[PDB]
């Protein structure tokens, strides 16, 4: 059987996790790093629409691009500041 | 019909419950972890029991001499001259 659709996730985070000791429990282990996992993707993807946003930006913007989208740069460098799995600025979450 | 209309839903039938396979997989986890805590007791045995020779069959003296001890040969000496009377 398939549910021939996008693969639904449960938003919740698991329970029975505690950060002081997380090898206490094993079997929470696992769903709680694909958890984490599917969160860093999410801010992945975040990141990547503000580029896609941005790239539409600076076709439209044209000489003077600096203008009306210099807000939206700042939401696009905050997001890459949590990127991912990328250089040593390691997120916290 | 044509070719992708069916290979699309025999592809989906050819594929699994993922609910299923998760299920599977968490509970497989906990009972090979709770299995490897009952290997890692059983590891922890010693080779000589604590009660050895307090079991029955590492006696095999104290319940067949005394049907012996009437025998020729094992009477203690003041058995056979009091045994008269």
């Amino acid at each position: 059987g398939r549910k021939k659709g996008l693969p639904e996730f449960e938003e919740s985070a698991p329970d029975g996790f505690d950060p002081e000791n997380p090898y206490k429990d094993p079997v929470a282990m696992v769903e709680m790093r694909e958890h984490i996992v599917r969160e860093k993707w999410i801010q992945i993807e975040k990141a990547k629409i503000l580029r896609e946003k941005v790239k539409w930006c600076y076709r439209v913007e044209g000489v003077n691009h600096y203008q009306k989208c210099r807000h939206l740069v700042q939401q696009y460098l905050d997001s890459t500041r949590g990127v991912g799995w990328g250089k040593d600025h390691r997120p916290i979450s | 019909g044509f070719i992708m209309e069916f290979a699309e839903n025999l592809v989906l039938r050819l594929m699994e419950n993922p609910e299923e396979r998760d299920r599977k997989a968490r509970e497989h986890i906990y009972e090979m972890h709770e299995r490897c805590k009952k290997i890692k007791e059983m590891w922890a045995l010693p080779i000589r029991p604590y009660g050895f020779w307090t079991f029955e069959r590492h006696n095999a003296q104290l319940r067949w001499d005394p049907q012996i001890s009437q025998v020729a040969g094992r009477r203690d000496p003041y058995d056979d001259l009091l045994e008269d009377n």
